[PDB]
Parts: structure tokens; sequence; C-alpha cells
């Protein structure tokens, strides 16, 4: 299960 | 052994052709498992090894929603990256993100990964004390000073201690029987006469899995370290690798040479002579 | 920033033999890229050098007939061929 992304 | 879990992630934007193209493939002890691409007919989480089907349609129903929230987020950044660097709005771009862990035996984690890359190029990553990040350069350090103040690396902290490791063994428990799979490789030697009065000797090796794969030519108990022609291995496209190292030999001389193949598959190295 | 495409084609087992030729082309970037030699594609993936690569697959069999395959891609000016052996 891949993490969810924050943005750069 | 070891083992790992890491999502290979990547947004390329297509301006003027429509949003940009999103993916996400998923890798046990680097052999794909899933796959997420945006440009398929009705996106989804798709499983990439048959054992992968053993989880039910939550599963697939809770990734394909959480692969379409990081799509999204990847379209936004990859303005945002356009707008740090200052670039021209016409080309196109790209993000990679490399993502998991790699667990010892005892299941604890070892390493954990959280790898940007803007177009083509290190941009930040998490370092080894899943503390503190690296930025390649000024336009990363923005996205370093504000993921220091979101608290990003203690979120990343957890996943990978805890969300990762947990995933990665419940992957496991489905997936040894065939990712412990070992094809043995097959080996033959051919023979190619060419100008003047030298031949080519190829050793090949096929079928073999995994593709870790050694392979040496000897004169008389020597490593003939060059030179000596080696092909980069390559799928055959069925589940097994390819390879093969050549030697040029003088004329009448052949018998002399050995080629060795060296496999986790071989009980004993395989030795093999024209 | 671009990076020139290594290139292998090459059958899955070596007349009549009615085989899969398989076009592997690594370490290029950006992932656009063009291969023909009906044609199958796998699907892309990368490498941790950030390098991206896939495999072209079609079905054949051979004989004095010519085989190849051509790849366009933005870091070579012109497409590149690579004839079989």
């Amino acid at each position: 299960s891949i993490i969810v992304f924050n943005l750069v | 052994g070891p083992h790992s879990l890491r999502y290979f992630v990547t947004a390329v934007s297509r301006p003027g052709l429509g949003e940009p193209r999103y993916m996400e493939v998923g890798y046990v002890d680097d052999t794909e498992f899933v796959r997420f691409d945006s440009d398929a007919e009705n996106p989804r989480y798709e499983p990439r090894a048959r054992w992968m089907e053993q989880e039910g349609p939550e599963y697939w129903e809770r990734e394909t929603q959480k692969a379409k929230g990081n799509e999204q987020s990847f379209r936004v950044d990859l303005r945002t990256l356009l707008g740090y660097y200052n670039q021209s709005k016409g080309g196109s771009h790209t993000i990679q993100v490399i993502s998991g862990c790699e667990v010892g035996s005892d299941g604890r984690l070892l390493r954990g990964y959280q790898q940007y890359a803007y177009d083509g190029c290190d941009y930040i990553a998490l370092n080894e004390d899943l503390k503190t990040w690296t930025a390649a350069d000024m336009a990363a350090l923005i996205t370093k000073h504000k993921w220091e103040q979101a608290g990003e690396a203690e979120r990343l902290r957890a996943y990978l201690e805890g969300t990762c490791v947990e995933w990665l063994r419940r992957y496991l428990k489905n997936g040894n029987a065939t990712l412990l799979r070992t094809d043995s490789p097959k080996a033959h030697v051919t023979h190619h006469s060419r100008p003047e009065d030298k031949v080519t000797l190829r050793c090949w090796a096929l079928g073999f899995y995994p593709a870790d794969i050694t392979l040496t030519w000897q004169l008389n108990g020597e490593e003939l370290i060059q030179d000596m022609e080696l092909v980069e291995t390559r799928p055959a496209g069925d589940g097994t690798f390819q390879k093969w190292a050549s030697v040029v030999v003088p004329l009448g001389k052949e018998q002399y040479y050995t080629c060795h193949v060296y496999h986790q598959g071989l009980p004993e190295p395989l030795t093999l002579r024209w | 920033i671009q990076k020139t495409p290594q290139i292998q084609v090459y059958s899955r087992h070596p007349n009549g033999k009615p085989n899969i030729l398989n076009c592997y082309v690594t370490q290029f970037h950006p992932p656009h890229i063009e291969i023909q030699m009906k044609v199958e594609m796998s699907d892309m993936s990368f490498s941790k050098d950030w390098s991206f690569y896939i495999l072209a697959h079609t079905e054949f069999t051979p004989t004095t007939d010519t085989y190849a395959c051509r790849v366009k891609h933005a870091s070579m000016a012109e497409p590149k061929t690579v004839y079989w052996d």
C-alpha cells in the first residue's frame, strides 16, 4: 500500500 | 533474507495533449506486483502477479481511490516545480518518486526511501535518519523548508516503520511461494569463425531466474578480465532472463578455453568448453 | 538531461521456429519513446538511476529476409535502427 503524497 | 516493498511513481506532463500521465508501480523484492496507469481504459490498480488476486474488492477499491488522489496531487507538483525553476510553460517534464522500505529478517525496518527526482535528476530525498532531508538545489530547499514545517519526516517515519513493513509482511505471506521460485540457467557455447584465423566463442545462459547471473571465460584457470564482450542481462519476456559473454580466441585453440556460469539455481557452477 | 537509449533486439529462442522477438530499451530519458519493427508494447518502468526502460515484443517466424527495430527518441537527432543477429 503506497503512502498518500504531500505537495512539493 | 531481507525483503523490500517499493513504489515507483511517474508523472509526466503533456502540454496541450491533455492531463499529465500518472502511474504507480509496486515491487516486492524488485518484482512488479501491482500497477496503476492513468492511460488505461478505466485506470485501476491492477494485480501484476497471480498471487495478488487473493486480495478482495475492498483492497483494489482503496488503492484505486488513493491513486487518483496522488495523481491529482502530482499534477500540482508539476506546475509548482515549473514555477520554482522559473521554466517555460511549454515543455514536457517529469516527476519520479521511489518510496518504500527494506526490512531485515526480523521484519523490522532496515532502510526507508522517499526519493523525488525532477526531470531525471535528484530533487529531494529523505535521509537515512528518517528525520532530515537532502535538497539537491535551491528550488528543492523551498520544499525542504515547507516539509520541515509540516512534520513530513515524522509522517514518513511512521509510515515506513509501521504501515509499510506491515503491508510487506502481508504481501510476503501470499507471494513467498512464488517469489522464491528459482530457475537455473541453460548453458551452451556457440562458435562463429571470423577473419582472420580467430573465432568468437559465445557462452549463453538462458531461461534463468532471478536475473542475478555471472558469466566468465577462462584460459587454463585465469579469468580473462577483458576483453571479452558482455551483454546486459535481458528479459526473454516470459519471467526468465538471458545473458551471454563472448571471447575471441586464436584458430585451433578453442578447447583450452572454458566458460563458467554462476547462478543461485545451480548446486555447482557450470563449466562449458567448445 | 536527455539520455540516449540502449537497445537490444534478440530472439527469445533460436527458420520455421514460431518465435517472439523482443526489443529491450534501457537507460533513456524522457520517457516518451517510439518503437516499431502488429507489435505489442510492455508497460514502462524505470530504475533507481531514474532512467526508463521497456520491452517491445511481437510474434514472428524467420528464415535471407531482414529484421530490425527503429527507435525514435528526442536524445537522438535521427532514429536508431538495430538489426537482428
